[PDB]
């Protein structure tokens, strides 16, 4: 979860909304067993 | 995800992920944000 | 850049706690508007409510402890005014009279308090004084952040962490806050305290 | 360098109280009791307050004669009750006795008596500010800087006509001064409390711009 | 910083042209819009018509190169917004039906085209999973350019130019671009693309 | 004297509990009346309320430890009759018939609970062939006590503390209890649990 702990703060002549972006990826440790169908 | 997608062809998986968040605003803006990770057991969190 | 109160690291002198222990503990953030005054959170008290901390501090009988605590404020370039950081140990608040001063206002817990009469600190003793105490600025335009570690400072070897305080964190605003139509009212000032070396007994 | 050291600077000895027996008037009781109270002056407890502990040794010193300013001989005993000890009741009290009670037994004629009380606090030093409950009237308090009571009595069967003054002088020995504090800037209100009137007053003097002898 | 397609550098497996076709070519500056989505290039395609390269490629029966690409972005400190750059080699357009795709949108020249459904890459294939080819990211508040060195990959030792593309390069806004009142609505983005270790055979 | 289970010590294979967690835990004294039979506790099950142990296996996801388990009697040396004390893994409890057992029975609790059928351990297997699990006797002339410690046998490297329970420990008198008139009638039985090596993970 993300979660705000303050305030979103700018200057005057700025806008005030954004965005964020995740990325998913698996570490080296990962593996996969026993191929199906999708 | 190109992971989410290569495990639909498997019946099993184990392993460590990793996740990586890119604030997009402008050079101006600033602020602080908390990001929280809760075990499989547990319910997530009601609060900050 | 970093602040060693009385020239000291806090060290042992009873069940050591580890990392559970030790760890970060972020305070909700506290808003610093135009109009504001003052802060003091006095603790060992804050922690008593929170987490593995609070739980060794109420069901142990003696307390011994020494904390780094870490102030930041974000704001923009377009703000002004500038902060003054101070602990100051055994700091005992006073009442006004037109008298005892209340719990709430001796004891004020996780969210600290706010002062009605900053300039006298509210001890009837000067602020302009207040830099006799390990203390750091915050000046928007300089710098958004200030550190300060306290060794544990008392008479006794240890003591109990539910009645006595063993000093207080004042943050206060000596140069208001002044900002541009346009911009953020509000600027966020957040606290975040990590206990060193401590020690529980008696449990 | 020398007269701006701690030990120094609370170095005098100086008047610590003023008591009274009186058994002469409307009062016929004939002794008194004085707490050794250090603060009992605004003076003296603004200079101590620049620090937070403190520990020291003690000297007094009795300085005692008759309303005339004359010190005719007759026998006083200046005890001293310890801290953890009852005071006494009245002149014939048991207390007088008990023998680890110290008593010093001399004259109006004779030069002042004196005498020299250790460091007394369970522990290691004196708090002048404390920050919390020590279990409303509570916050705030040290039980454990209290010093003990002496209380004078002159030694007579019953009922002399004279009342006798004496001053009590303090001196510290030995001082060792922790963390500081600064100096108050606004007037007391009670003896223990820090407690200031709602009406504050400036530090600094006012003139008439801040241009400006 | 520079992003190696596949692990490797360009080489030489003809005539082999010189600085005259190894130069930087500057393409006509896009703007970017708030409402702006996207554009592919798709070359050898570009460069057909411009300079000495497509001299060469046009004359010429074989062909083989590779190519440095540098993606530029310009805009000032109150903008903000995101792009991802990406070279996909093989990379087949297709129809969105109520059908073949028309050949201004296969072979979109040196001016490229804007993507219909950036969301699929007209291919079909998610937006998401685009990172899987050789990719950069622009962040306005983090840097203004991304390069990209990609080495000739085909099946065929050389092929014709053409009818042929190699690869294509997308530049696409996932984050829109947001700026308030006073500022500069269009950001101009610039396509700078050098050839390296280019081959031409059956004059 | 001592009963190692399948002749080897319980080792580790995550936090690893201290001595606040691996000390004795003595539970509430059964009475075995001439006309009593049977105990079975079926731990983890048992501690999982009680102590720092139940604090650790309710808020830690996997589960890993084993025991050693004291069982001793107090009686005359007129009283007479003999215990068998067992210690089964994976002991699965049935329902007779005039159809699922109820959840007292399978998890009893702290407390224990009482067989209906000892003959047949209300598994439908013989009480005869109880031997073949590690086992101790008391008999009342010869001793007074049995232990017995238990390394941790699962499939999984760990397992959930609260979900799956590891082994039962059975308390049964083959033989029945005896005693001439004027004599105790209730001879307490009481029980010991020492955990030995446990591991916690997943908090």
């Amino acid at each position: 979860t993300i979660w705000y702990q303050t305030n979103f703060v700018v200057p005057p002549d700025t806008p005030t909304e954004a965005n964020i972006i995740a990325l998913g990826a698996a570490q080296k440790n990962f593996t996969l067993k026993l191929c199906k169908d999708t | 995800t190109m992971v989410g997608q290569i495990c639909r062809y498997y019946t099993q998986w184990s392993g460590s992920l990793k996740v990586t968040f890119m604030f997009t605003g402008s050079f101006m803006a600033t602020g602080k944000m908390l990001i929280a990770y809760t075990p499989p057991g547990s319910a997530q969190p009601a609060t900050r | 850049n970093i602040v060693l109160s009385y020239g000291e690291w806090p060290e042992y002198c009873p069940t050591r706690p580890d990392v559970s222990v030790n760890r970060f503990y972020t305070l909700s953030t506290k808003s610093w508007k135009t109009e504001s005054t003052g802060w003091y959170w006095k603790f060992p008290d804050v922690l008593n409510d929170t987490g593995v901390f609070g739980q060794n501090a109420q069901f142990h009988y003696l307390y011994r402890s020494g904390f780094c605590m870490h102030v930041q404020c974000n704001a923009s370039k377009f703000h002004q005014g500038a902060l003054l950081v101070a602990a100051i140990p055994e700091f005992v608040i006073a009442a006004s009279s037109p008298l005892y001063p209340d719990f709430a206002h001796t004891n004020p817990g996780k969210d600290g308090q706010e002062f009605r009469d900053p300039y006298v600190l509210d001890a009837g003793i000067p602020l302009s004084q207040a830099l006799v105490f390990p203390h750091q600025w915050i000046n928007l335009r300089t710098n958004n952040c200030a550190t300060i570690i306290m060794p544990y400072v008392n008479a006794l070897p240890f003591d109990s962490a539910l009645n006595h305080s063993n000093f207080g964190l004042v943050v206060i605003p000596i140069s208001p806050l002044k900002y541009c139509n346009g911009a953020t009212t509000e600027v966020p000032v957040t606290l975040t305290i990590a206990p060193l070396n401590s020690e529980f007994s008696g449990l | 360098v020398n007269e701006a050291s701690v030990e120094h600077f609370y170095s005098r000895a100086g008047l610590v109280g003023v008591v009274e027996v009186k058994d002469s008037g409307t009062s016929l009781d004939g002794y008194t009791v004085w707490p050794i109270d250090v603060m009992g002056f605004v003076q003296q407890r603004r200079k101590l307050e620049l620090s937070t502990y403190m520990r020291f040794d003690a000297e007094f010193t009795f300085v005692s004669n008759l309303s005339n300013s004359t010190t005719p001989g007759m026998l006083l005993q200046y005890m001293y009750v310890p801290p953890g000890a009852p005071k006494p009741d009245g002149r014939k009290s048991y207390q007088w006795q008990t023998a680890t009670n110290p008593s010093v037994f001399a004259k109006l004629s004779d030069p002042p008596p004196q005498v020299s009380v250790p460091f007394m606090s369970p522990a290691t030093a004196y708090q002048w500010f404390y920050d919390g409950y020590p279990t409303n009237l509570q916050y705030g308090q040290c039980p454990n800087n209290m010093m003990g009571h002496f209380a004078i009595r002159t030694v007579s069967e019953s009922t002399t006509g004279k009342n006798v003054h004496v001053r009590v002088y303090m001196r510290i020995k030995h001082v060792r001064a922790w963390v500081p504090r600064p100096l108050r800037s606004q007037a007391y209100m009670v003896k223990n409390y820090p407690t200031y009137s709602q009406t504050i007053t400036n530090t600094a003097t006012d003139r008439a711009s801040i241009t400006t002898t």
